[PDB]
Formats: structure tokens, C-alpha cells, sequence
């Protein structure tokens, strides 16, 4: 699993160098497609980890109130919220050559 | 309620196939048969059983409720009621279920005997008129002569046309046993009439043999007209034959025994206020068809006389023809208001058809719109977003974060919290906005820069904050303009926006590759003011002139200490390119403001030591992007924007009546022009010159006076305050204003054109120009004169914007299919490009024209034999300089016109992508970019 | 005020009200010369107003403006006199009919009728069979290829004759295009932008090319671990 | 500003106008801009799951709320209407993979 605590991906939108992004494939569109597929995978993994963590801190309350207050759950959710977005993590992985891609049609 | 997972998986497809519809196919797709022409009961507003809106065929009107109300709620899903026959399901099914109409007699589709060319006529070889006589039930035609012979003994041939009397006579002359023969018996005499005859005749066609005979006839016939007709029939038969390998395409399917009925929701019966109903024409046409078919069936059952039966069959054919395409009929069925009814065919063509109305444009969710204000403190990739707009747009993301935080367990409670605008909502929205850009669009979107991606920031108020540098791309000012906000949702869309549509990435103009995020107005004026030099005078000594500095650090120290002026001429030691192109330290005479400007300039660009205007700024940004990457250029743009704004604010540059210096000699030269005009007039009165000559001389004198006055006014304003006059600084920098406008504010508005309606010649020029200017004030007469030109200009713009848009639309339509699909097609053909010269003046240099192209062959220097250009390589700026240094006048480069690609254009023939100053990459929609680039300036 | 009408006239291949017409240049100097003339004229009109647009855009447009040829002799091909066809279709038809034989007189042959285009191998086999049967031999003539001359269209006419039937129906003459497609059984492969916009699929440009749907991605560390495990299991 | 709201009768598109709480119109020229950028996914998402993909829009909203992967776009309702008209006019149209 990725070390989300020590990730170098930018938190917000940043001006990325297009030449570095498409250097490996020679086509910015192919790189964008690969990055988005990896971003979908990263988002799935992050959702699974967050769901497990929330289930660990989930408290069973039988009250019929519409608003609940769980400070530990709120803190965990805030920590996950402050992390970079999945697509930013995918871009950071792509820049660091941490994404493996293969074209099935070209290798057939 | 969570939407039910409709297990009808979205049919994945990459191919669309069309063909003739078999009756069996229509029966297979149909859910039932429509007997009654009634639509609904006028009292209970419920659909009539077996009608055009019946619930047994098309589906229940109410969700999970049958027609009779026996079964209700979702618990009876999939159950068809035994009492009313209506399936218990969703109302949405009333959009997909199709009905059918079982016709008593077959009928031909208008599309295949009225369209040019007619398919049935070319298949059967019959002319259109004869086919019409067949279809509308006029004459019988012999399908099979058999043993029947003419009254005089003449041989009867196939396709022969017989009148009713002739048909009866031939039947009487034949033995009764002939009628009892099977249709496959060659001796049987078969002669029918109408669409039944048409299907019987089409089913007997050997398409292969028909193509054989048509080809042989075309090859052997000596008549040109007959050869052309044979080839034209051959065309239809070969097309229909080529249809067969793809799919079952049988010619007799052109005559339908069954007519399908489209789902009712596509032809709605909408009740209006007051008990009135709004109905589509399609309901009326279908109702007419059922009425006529039922009348034919009844007349068949009662065995009506043959003339009446043929008339009713012809009227059924007319009803079917009208329902398919009414408009082609001369006697089209019309309403009481004489408006022709809209048929099924009319739903497709025209500006209001499906294709151009509901498929090419749409309204979208997750969208917003407000007024735009200037956020000059923002970065190039950031936009300010009002709190309400962000809360509504990002509502489901905020809901997700609320459920994740455990505050609310349901989406309803999350919506309640969001609507109350609690601080936790803002705390979550601040994180949600990060990394999720929005798309800003201003109509009209003339080029692709009309939609750009920005990183949103929460702000106060109800106006969207826009970065000033995006205004030129958006053509947006802050006089009341509005922009639409579009929110991408998926990760692919977000990455697409960030990596292609981000404002920081869109520095270049795709039309030419020049920078489009150039500073303007306040920024340019401030940069010009800071970078301009001031020399010392005894009245106004300049602090710090002549000092030498070890680097920009000491210059900054002195400026902050107020020991040197901003415009002082100083000497500093810093990096600059030498004659060899290397980075060395040298003492260069400069200005403190120029040093401060160079403190933010990227190092690799050298030292910039010129007074900054818009043109020089554009060239500087282009060079900086040439030597560095896009992010560095964006940071440079942000820094110079802030610097220009700050140094324009600090100077307090204003507009006063004292800056508009009307020359004191204005009256004297107006008087001299008046004496010259008087000389011309007295010359005319003595007959020395003609009327046209006097008019031309007077115009020449007045225009010479205007030119001299413009030059004198410009000189006065320029030399005022050593070039630091605010109006002169505004004009010279290119921030705002032109020479003509300053002339009108200071000199004389000059000659004006008459509004006369002369059909032959253009507008004549009034011999008396507008002597007064806007500082002196125009008289009543002069103002009335100028109103003509003002109104003319406004009308011209308002009327020609649409023509420019239409040209853009046509270009996009003609160029949409050009996409870079292959890297190299390997052509040896190219275009020979030379420097563009007009009237002995080089308008475009050879290097500028060949910049970004791919070389055809290798090019060698004729003087030094050095390899300047390699075949198959892009022409970069360094190669441009090398070519300009060498005595080369013509360069052969690969061009789209000479490309040999199978689909679209290859990458090498296109050359450089002007939006990135890099080689074009596979997938670029170069055709749309070309169309937009041509169309935008016209608007 | 006159620049926009001039541009519209140039792009439409319209003869001037006082006729050099592009058709004359195409007839005399050739296709490349007329393409260069059109590009230069349009770019000059745009330049007079102080607007800089690269020549490559006009070149791309003019390429689409010259995608058709006019046939001067049908030969034995499927096409018709004075018909406007795609250059690719003309070349494909000429290549398909090349080297074949058209039956002039069928003689006593039962498998061949007069008027069919047959390959030389088939004709030789049929004549050999007839010779074994001692019957009259089939006489066939060489296939005659069609000839055509390049023509220059306006933007409207060029757009009006697209290959896909969905796009053509969307543009104009919906009835005729739909009729011809339904009779011909035409299959639309969705190769343009207008078609995919209409149907709501990914456009075949930029990110949405068909090659990119076949790409399989994954974590490089995970792939290396999987490969190492596979190698360990192979031992 | 609108995330979701009422939809029209025939086209099933989101309504227009501020009084009806509707979305903005995204027409031909702006689609040309998207095509020029090569923004395939943005154009697909806008043409289907934001305008007239009835199942797609609901599934997309549910996925955004629950944080799941975005469902694949379906057939727009405008294309369904076009296909139904062409079928009612007697032309056999099939979707082939
Ligand atoms: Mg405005
Ligand atoms: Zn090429």
C-alpha cells in the first residue's frame, strides 16, 4: 500500500510540465488515460482503507437524532480529507515511473 | 429512493447498421396491435383499450399501478394484471415499447418510389408514372402471362399494363381451369394490381441476374441515353446486392404489410390548463391510417363493389404515404388553420429535426452562472468562486464528506446541513475545492480558449472572480459580462481539465503560437512606467543617477533606502549573454526599474534591457517559454502582473484636462487651412479648376492640416514631462488608446463621410470637417454629423457577427474529421515555402514561415556544406536562425496538403502543435482547431 | 466590411461576380497550384486586417476542400458519368476491377452469362472445362478502368458528402441519405466526431481513441511482486 | 447554480432558466472547443450523464455521494428518440459490437 502520509503529490491544482508528463509515452493523451485508470485504482484502494478505518472507529448509537458527533471518526475523516486527491497521486506516480502500463492490442 | 439497477446492461457497440425492416422484425419488436383510433376517454382521461395510447401495448401510465388498479406498489413488479392486461412496472417503459398496425392490403413506402432515384422503379424497370398508376390502383399488370393471348391473338408479355375491361376480357377468354392453377404454374395467367403486384413482382427478381442483364445492356447498347439508364438501374441493383452480404436485405421488404407505432411519450398528449389537450400530428396521422384500414377491412367483409374497394385501398395508400412523408405530397393533409401536418419524416430533417436540435446541443447539470469580477490577487490558474455557487455545485461531494465524518447518516440530513450553511460545510468545501478544477465558459465560444480550467477558491459575494490574463482569451470585460461554470465529475475529466484546459497551460494562441496571456492595460502601463528611464535636469534632479552596483541586491537596497530613483540610469553587474551565447558577468547600463523587473525574469533568458510595452512583453514571454518550461513562464507572468499593478498604483497615473494639451498653434493652422480653402474657392469661381478638382483640393488641404495637427499634438504630449505624461504613457505602452483617439481628444475630429444612398459610388466626404474636438466640445451640427457614423458602426457590427459565426460553423462542418492518427505516412511530396514579399517588403520571413514544420529532404549550407536540416525533423528556432544566416531562399517542408495518410493527416505532415510549441501528438483534433482559428478573427 | 464576404467566396469555390476563378487555376496549373493560390489568397485577406494565423490551418481546410474527383469515363466500373466520388473509392474500385475479364459472348457455358466480370483464372478454368466438353469457348474482353479528373468544391459541398450516413443525415437531405443507406445496408463505424457526438460515445480524438481502451495499467511494485512470485513458482 | 433539479418532458434534459432552477446550455461551439482540446471524457460525461442519461445521472449522483467509481455512460435519451423515430418509420437499426 502507498504511504499516504509521506506522499509528494501536490494538494491542490498545480502547473505541471507537459513535456515531462508525456516523455515516457510520447503522447499526452495516452499518459492522461493511463493516469486516470491508475487514479481509479488509487481511489478504490483509498476508499477501502478509509472504510476499514471508519468501521474500526464506528460507534453504535441507537439515538434517533439526525446529527451525530464522533470526534475520533471526525479526526480520521479529516486526516483522509487533507490528503491529495486520487488523480494527483496518480500523476505523482506517473512522474516517478511507478505505473506499469501495457497495450494489449499492440502486443497481440 | 435509490434507483433500481436496470439489469438491461448498456449495449456496447462501435458500429451502426441500417437496412430495410421486415414485417417479421416489426412483429417481433412490437408489444401488441392497435385496433381503435381513439386515444383517451374524454371524461376519465384514461387511455382507451387497444388505442394509440393503450396501456396494454405501451405500458402503464402510473408507476407500479395497473390500469384497473387491481395491482399497486412495487411488490407486484413483473406481474401482468389478468383483468386489464397491463404489466406492473415503471412509467419509463412508455418510451420504449412499440406497437404495430396490421394492414389489410400491402402499401408502398413513399421513400422508395418518390425519392430520386426511385428504388422500385429502377428494380422493376418501370418509369415513375407507371409505378404511380400501379400504386394508386389504376391499372392491372401481368405478373405471368401463362397461356393467355390477346383478343386478336397478340402475345402478352410480362409487365404489360391492362385496363379493367381488358383484364376481364382476358379472364373470360381463358378456361376456368386456369384460375385454379397454382401460382408456380408457368401456364397460369397471373395479373394483379397495386402494391400486392409490386411485392409479387419484386419477390421474383433474381438480383444477380438483373445485375448481369443491366451490365450487359450498358456494355452493348449503342444509345447513350439507354446506356445511362441501364447503368443507373445497375447502380441500384448492385447497391442492394452489396447489402446482402452485410445483412438480410430483401427487395420485397420495400412493401410493408405492417406499420409500426412509435412509443406514445415521443408523441405526447399533454393536457393543458382548462381541460384542453395538446397533441402531436403523428397521433392524427396514425388515427387516420387505422380508420382507413378498418374501413377497408369492413368493406372486404361485406364484399363492397370493386370500384369502392379500390378507392378505399387507394385512400389507405394515401394515408400511409402521408404518415411516412406528408410534405412531398402536393395535396398534403393540413389542419383547419391550413398548416400541413408534421409527419414522421418531418421529425428528422430541418433545423428543428432531431439531428440538429436535440443531438448537437444540450443543457447540463452540475452547472452555474453569475457575473464576473476581477480577482487581480489570484494566480493564473485560480478563479474565485462564490460560496453559494460552490455549495450547490459541489453538493454531492460535501454530502460524501458529511457521511464519512459521521455527522449525518443519510443524504437528507446532509442536504439539511448544507442548506443551513453551517461552518462545517465551509470547512469541508475548502478541502473539496482543492484539486478539483472547474471549467469557465463565456458565450460565444469562438475558439477552444473560450473554455478554460481554473482551480476554484471560496470568496465572499455573488460574483465570480476571474484572473485578468484570461480576459483576452475569453474576450471578457467587467462591464456586466457573465460566464458559465461547468464542473467535471470523473477522474478522467478532472485530469483532462488539469492537463489540457488549465489556464496556466494555455499561454499560447493555437492560431499562431504567440502568447495570449499577455499583460494589458493597468499591467502594461505599470511595467512601462517602471521600466522607463528619466534623465537628470537642473529643475528635477534624479536621485542615484550614474551609480555603479555589484548586483541587483545593492540596487534593491538603494531603492528601498530611497537613495536612487526608480527611473534613474544606473550601472549594475549581472549575468548576460556574450557574443558567443554564454552566460558571463558584465557591467551594463540600465534602469533601477529594469533591474527590479529582471529580478523575476528567469535566468536563462539573459538580461532584458528595453522599455516594456505590450509587443515587447509578448516577444519576451515567447522567448522565455522558448528557453524554459510552461510553469516557469506562468510564474513569470504572475510576478510581472503583480509588479505592473503595484507600480501603476504607486504612480497614481490619472486622466486630467492638463494632459490633453491642445496645441496653441491649432487656431493658426486652422486659419491657414481656411485661407487655402478660400484660395481654392476663388480659383474655382474664376473657372481655373473644376468642381471635382476643387473638392479634391479642399479635402487634401483639410487632411494635410489634420495630419500636421496630429503630429504636433503627439509631439507635444510626448515631450511633456520627459515622456511621463499619463496619456502618452497609456498610448505608447499599448495599454489603451490609439493615435486617432488622441487626435480626436486633442486635435480635430476631421473629415466625415456623408450618409447618402448613392447606389453607384461610396459615401462622399463633407467638405467642412469637424473642426472642434472633445475637449473643446462639438457643436450641434457636428454632433448630428457624428451620430451617423456611430449608428452605422453599431449596426454593421451587430449585423455581421452572425455572418462570421455562420462561416465558422461551415468551416467546422467541413473540417471536423481531420485527426492526427498516424505518426508518419512516408510521403516524398512537400510544399516549397519562401519568404512572403509584398511591394518589395518582406511581410513574413522565411524562418517564420518554415518554423515548426518537418523537412522533406536534408538541406546543406551552400557556402559551408554544413548539415543545417535533417529530413524528418522539426524546424526549431535555432534551425530557423541557421537558415536565416545561410543564403537559402526556398525550403521544402511537409504539409497537410501533400499528405498521403489513409485517414486524416499524419503527425509529420502537420508539424508543430501551435498550442504547445511542440510536435503534434497522435489524437489531436487539428481540423476543429483550424476551423476555430480561421473563424474567430472574422467575428 | 468586405474581408468576410471575400473569405466566404474563397472558401466556397464561388466564381466571382466579375471573373481569376479557382476552377481556371485548377484546370491550367494543376491541383497543388490551386491549393497554394487559395491558401495565399485567404491568408492575404486575413493579413490585411492585422490578424496572424498560421498557414497550416488553411492548408488543412483546403485539403478537405479537394477530396473528390469527377469521372470522365466509367469504363466497366460501377460509377456513372460526371459523378463526384471520393478519390479513395475511385482508386479502390479501379484496383478491384484491374486484371479481370468481362464476358462478351457466353457461348455454351452455363455458369457464366454475358455481362459478368470474371477473373482471368476463372475464365481460363471455364474455357478449359468447355474445351474438354468440346463446346464453344467464352470470349471475354479486358477490364477497362475508369478515368477521373480532380475537382474543387466549396466547404458546403464538401461537408454535404461525408461517408458516414449518420453525419450526412444530420447535415442535410436526410430523406435521400437515409433511403440510400437503408437500401445499401450501410454500416457506420463511427469514425468521425459528429457521429459520436450524436450517439454519445467517446469522440475518436485526444483521450478517446480506440487504442487507449485496450491499455491495462497497474502498480509497478505490484507487477514486480507478481512477476517475482511467478518466477519463484516456475522453479 | 444547479447540481440536480427538474427535467423536461420529451427530451428529459434539465430545464432552463433561473426560475425553474435549471442548468446552463452547452451548445455546438463549446462542444467544438471540447473537441479541439481533445477532452473526450468531459464531452461524454456532459452529453450523457449530465443531460439525458436517465439511469446514468442517478447512478453518477449515487456514486459521487458514496464515493464509488463512476458508472459507464449509457445511451442518451435523444439518441433513443432518434432510434425510435427511425424504427417507427420502418428502418431496421441494430447496435452491433
Ligand atoms: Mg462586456
Ligand atoms: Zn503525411
Amino acid at each position: 500500500m502507498q504511504d499516504l502520509k509521506n506522499t509528494k503529490a501536490p494538494v491542490s491544482t498545480a502547473t505541471l510540465n507537459r513535456n515531462e508528463f508525456d516523455s515516457k509515452t510520447g503522447n499526452i493523451y495516452e499518459a492522461i488515460s493511463i493516469a486516470s485508470k491508475r487514479a481509479v485504482q488509487i481511489n478504490s484502494d483509498i476508499k477501502k482503507e478509509l472504510l476499514e478505518k471508519l468501521e474500526e472507529f464506528a460507534t453504535y448509537s441507537d439515538s434517533l437524532e439526525e446529527v451525530f458527533e464522533n470526534k475520533e471518526q471526525i479526526e480520521v475523516s479529516k486526516f483522509y480529507e487533507k490528503l491529495p486527491k486520487p488523480h494527483a497521486l496518480a500523476v505523482q506516480e506517473w512522474l516517478e515511473d511507478k505505473i506499469y502500463y501495457r497495450n494489449t492490442e499492440k502486443d497481440a | 429512493m435509490a434507483r433500481i439497477k436496470d439489469n438491461n446492461a448498456p449495449k456496447r457497440f462501435n458500429k451502426i447498421s441500417i437496412g430495410l425492416a421486415s414485417p417479421e422484425s416489426i412483429l417481433a419488436e412490437s408489444r401488441g396491435e392497435v385496433l381503435k383510433p381513439e386515444t383517451i376517454n374524454y371524461r376519465t382521461h384514461k387511455p382507451e383499450r387497444d388505442g394509440l395510447f393503450c396501456e396494454r401495448i405501451f405500458g402503464p401510465v402510473k408507476d407500479y399501478e395497473c390500469a384497473c388498479g387491481k395491482y399497486k406498489r412495487i411488490r407486484y413488479r413483473g406481474i401482468v394484471c389478468d383483468r386489464c392486461g397491463v404489466e406492473v412496472t415503471e412509467k419509463k417503459v412508455r418510451r420504449d415499447r412499440v406497437g404495430h398496425i396490421n394492414l389489410v392490403v400491402p402499401v408502398a413506402h413513399i421513400w422508395y418510389f418518390r425519392s430520386l432515384p426511385n428504388k422500385i422503379g429502377y428494380l422493376l424497370g418501370l418509369p415513375s408514372k407507371k409505378l404511380d398508376m400501379i400504386i394508386y390502383y389504376e391499372r392491372y399488370v401481368v405478373i405471368q402471362p401463362g397461356i393467355a393471348k390477346g383478343p386478336e391473338g397478340e402475345e402478352i408479355h410480362k409487365l404489360d399494363f391492362l385496363t379493367e375491361e381488358e383484364y376481364l376480357n382476358i379472364l373470360e377468354s381463358l378456361p376456368s381451369e386456369n384460375q385454379y392453377l397454382e401460382e408456380n404454374d408457368p401456364n397460369k395467367f397471373i395479373a394483379k394490381m397495386g402494391a400486392e403486384c409490386l411485392i409479387d413482382l419484386l419477390a421474383r427478381i433474381d438480383l444477380e441476374q438483373l445485375s448481369y442483364e443491366l451490365r450487359h445492356k450498358a456494355n452493348t447498347e449503342t444509345s447513350k441515353q439507354r446506356k445511362t439508364e441501364a447503368l443507373k438501374r445497375l447502380q441500384v441493383v448492385e447497391a442492394l446486392r452489396e447489402s446482402q452480404d452485410n445483412r438480410e436485405n430483401n427487395p420485397e421488404w420495400m412493401i410493408m404489410k405492417v406499420i409500426p407505432v412509435i412509443p406514445p411519450e415521443l408523441r405526447p398528449l399533454v393536457p393543458l390548463d382548462g381541460g384542453r389537450f395538446a397533441t402531436s400530428d403523428l397521433n392524427d396521422l396514425y388515427r387516420r391510417v387505422i380508420i382507413r384500414n378498418n374501413r377497408l377491412k369492413r368493406l372486404m367483409e361485406i364484399k363492397a363493389p370493386e370500384v369502392i374497394l379500390r378507392n378505399e385501398k387507394r385512400m389507405l395508400q394515401e394515408a400511409v404515404d402521408s404518415l411516412f412523408d406528408n410534405t412531398r405530397k402536393a395535396s398534403a393533409v393540413k389542419t383547419e388553420s391550413n398548416r400541413p401536418l408534421k409527419s414522421l419524416s418531418d421529425s428528422l430533417k430541418g433545423k428543428q429535426g432531431r439531428f440538429r436540435q436535440n443531438l448537437l446541443g444540450k443543457r447540463v447539470d452540475y452547472s452555474a452562472r453569475s457575473v464576473i469580477v476581477v480577482g487581480p490577487e489570484m494566480k493564473l490558474y485560480e478563479c474565485g468562486l462564490p460560496k453559494d455557487m460552490a455549495a450547490e455545485l459541489y453538493k454531492p461531494f460535501i454530502i460524501r464528506k458529511l457521511i464519512e465524518r459521521g455527522i449525518v447518516k443519510t443524504v437528507k440530513s446532509a442536504k439539511k446541513i448544507i442548506d443551513k450553511k453551517e461552518p462545517v460545510v465551509w470547512d469541508i468545501l475548502e478541502n473539496v475545492l482543492k484539486g478539483h478544477p472547474v471549467l469557465l465558459n463565456r458565450a460565444p465560444t469562438l475558439h477552444r480558449l473560450g473554455i478554460q480550467a481554473f482551480q476554484p477558491k471560496l470568496i465572499e459575494g455573488k460574483a465570480i472572480r476571474l484572473h485578468p490574463l484570461a480576459c483576452t482569451a475569453f474576450n471578457a470585460d467587467f462591464d456586466g459580462d457573465q460566464m458559465a461554470v461547468h464542473l467535471p465529475l470523473g477522474p478522467e475529466a478532472i485530469l483532462e481539465a488539469q492537463l489540457l484546459m488549465l489556464a496556466s497551460q494555455n499561454i499560447l494562441n493555437p492560431a499562431n503560437g504567440s502568447p495570449i496571456t499577455v499583460p494589458s492595460q493597468d499591467m502594461v502601463l505599470g511595467l512601462y512606467y517602471m521600466t522607463k528611464e528619466k534623465r537628470s535636469t537642473p529643475e528635477e534632479p534624479v536621485i542615484g543617477e550614474g551609480l555603479t552596483f555589484y548586483s541587483s541586491e545593492e540596487v534593491e537596497i538603494a531603492f528601498n533606502e530611497r537613495k536612487v530613483a526608480l527611473n534613474a540610469i544606473i550601472k549594475v553587474r549581472t549575468k548576460d549573454f556574450n557574443e558567443a551565447g554564454e552566460l558571463v558577468n558584465k557591467i551594463i547600463e540600465t534602469t533601477v526599474g529594469r533591474v527590479l523587473f529582471n529580478t523575476v525574469v528567469p535566468e536563462q533568458a539573459g538580461y532584458i534591457n528595453t522599455v516594456l510595452n505590450k509587443k515587447s512583453l509578448r516577444n519576451i514571454i515567447g522567448d522565455i517559454l522558448a528557453v524554459t518550461d510552461v510553469p516557469t513562464t506562468a510564474d513569470f507572468l504572475d510576478k510581472i502582473k503583480t509588479m505592473g499593478y503595484e507600480f501603476a498604483f504607486k504612480g497614481g497615473l490619472s486622466f486630467s484636462l492638463g494632459d490633453i494639451i491642445i496645441p496653441k498653434e491649432k487656431h493658426e493652422m486652422i486659419a491657414e487651412a481656411n485661407e487655402q480653402v478660400d484660395g481654392i474657392m476663388m480659383n474655382y469661381n474664376m473657372g481655373l479648376i473644376t468642381f471635382n478638382e476643387r473638392y479634391n483640393q479642399v479635402i487634401d488641404v483639410w487632411t494635410s492640416t489634420n495630419a500636421m495637427l496630429t503630429e504636433l499634438a503627439m509631439k507635444r504630449i510626448r515631450e511633456d514631462k520627459q515622456g511621463f505624461n499619463s496619456v502618452y504613457m497609456m498610448l505608447d505602452s499599448g495599454a489603451r488608446g490609439s493615435k486617432e483617439q488622441i487626435r480626436q481628444l486633442t486635435g480635430m475630429r476631421g473629415l466625415m463621410a456623408k450618409p447618402k444612398k448613392s447606389t453607384a459610388g461610396g459615401g462622399e466626404i463633407i467638405e467642412n470637417p469637424i473642426l472642434s474636438n472633445f475637449k473643446e466640445g462639438l457643436s450641434i451640427l457636428e454632433y448630428f454629423i457624428s451620430t451617423h457614423g456611430a449608428r452605422k458602426g453599431l449596426a454593421d457590427t451587430a449585423l455581421k457577427t452572425a455572418d462570421a459565426g455562420y462561416l465558422t460553423r461551415r468551416l467546422v462542418d467541413v473540417s471536423q474529421d481531420v485527426i492526427i492518427n498516424t505518426e508518419d505516412c512516408g510521403t516524398l511530396r512537400g510544399i516549397e515555402v519562401e519568404a512572403l514579399k509584398k511591394n518589395e517588403e518582406v511581410v513574413e520571413t522565411l524562418g517564420e514561415r518554415i518554423l515548426g514544420r518537418v523537412s522533406l529532404h536534408d538541406v546543406y549550407n551552400p557556402l559551408t556544406e554544413e548539415l543545417i536540416l535533417k529530413a524528418g525533423q522539426e524546424i526549431s528556432e535555432a534551425d530557423v536562425k541557421k537558415v536565416e544566416a545561410a543564403p537559402i531562399e526556398k525550403v521544402e517542408v511537409r504539409s497537410p496538403l501533400t499528405c498521403e495518410a489513409a485517414q486524416g493527416i499524419c503527425a509529420k505532415c502537420y508539424g508543430r502543435n501551435l498550442a504547445t510549441n511542440k510536435m503534434v501528438q497522435r489524437g489531436e483534433a487539428v481540423g476543429v482547431v483550424a476551423a476555430q482559428s480561421i473563424g474567430e478573427p472574422g467575428t | 466590411t468586405g474581408g468576410l464576404p471575400r473569405v466566404t467566396e474563397l472558401f466556397e469555390a464561388r466564381n466571382p461576380s466579375n471573373p481569376i476563378t479557382p476552377e481556371d487555376i485548377l484546370a491550367i496549373k494543376g491541383p497543388s497550384a490551386v491549393q497554394q493560390y487559395l491558401v495565399n489568397e485567404v491568408q492575404e485577406v486575413y493579413r490585411l486586417q492585422g490578424v496572424k494565423i498560421n498557414d497550416k490551418h488553411f492548408e488543412v481546410v483546403v485539403r478537405q476542400m479537394m477530396r473528390k474527383v469527377q469521372i470522365q469515363d466509367s469504363g466497366d466500373t460501377t460509377f456513372l458519368e460526371n459523378q463526384l466520388v471520393h478519390k479513395d473509392d475511385f482508386i479502390n474500385e479501379n484496383d478491384e476491377i484491374f486484371g479481370k475479364k468481362v464476358v462478351e459472348d457466353a457461348g455454351d457455358s452455363e455458369r457464366l452469362k454475358p455481362g459478368q466480370i470474371v477473373t482471368a483464372r476463372q475464365l481460363r478454368d471455364e474455357n478449359s472445362i468447355l474445351r474438354r466438353e468440346d463446346k464453344t469457348l467464352v470470349t471475354a474482353r479486358d477490364a477497362v478502368a475508369a478515368t477521373a479528373t480532380p475537382i474543387l468544391q466549396g466547404i458546403t459541398r464538401a461537408s454535404l458528402q461525408t461517408k458516414s450516413f449518420i453525419s450526412a443525415a444530420s447535415f442535410q437531405e436526410t430523406t435521400k441519405v437515409l433511403n440510400e443507406a437503408a437500401v445499401n445496408g450501410k454500416v457506420d463505424t463511427l469514425e468521425g466526431l459528429k457521429e459520436n457526438v450524436i450517439v454519445g460515445h467517446k469522440i475518436p480524438a485526444g483521450t478517446g481513441m480506440r487504442d487507449y481502451d485496450s491499455i491495462i495499467v497497474g502498480s509497478k511494485e505490484e507487477y514486480d511482486e507478481i512477476m517475482a512470485r511467478k518466477e519463484e513458482f516456475k522453479f | 447554480a444547479r447540481s440536480i433539479g427538474p427535467y423536461s418532458l420529451i427530451t428529459q434534459q434539465p430545464l432552463g432558466g433561473k426560475a425553474q432552477f435549471g442548468g446552463q446550455r452547452f451548445g455546438e461551439m463549446e462542444v467544438w472547443a471540447l473537441e479541439a482540446y481533445g477532452a473526450s471524457a468531459t464531452l461524454r460525461e456532459i452529453l450523457t450523464v449530465k443531460s439525458d442519461d436517465v439511469i446514468g445521472r442517478a447512478k453518477t449522483y449515487e456514486s459521487i455521494v458514496k464515493g464509488e467509481t463512476m458508472p459507464e455512460p449509457g445511451l442518451p435519451e435523444s439518441f433513443n428518440v432518434l432510434m425510435h423515430e427511425l424504427k417507427g418509420l420502418g428502418l431496421d437499426i441494430r447496435l452491433e459490437e
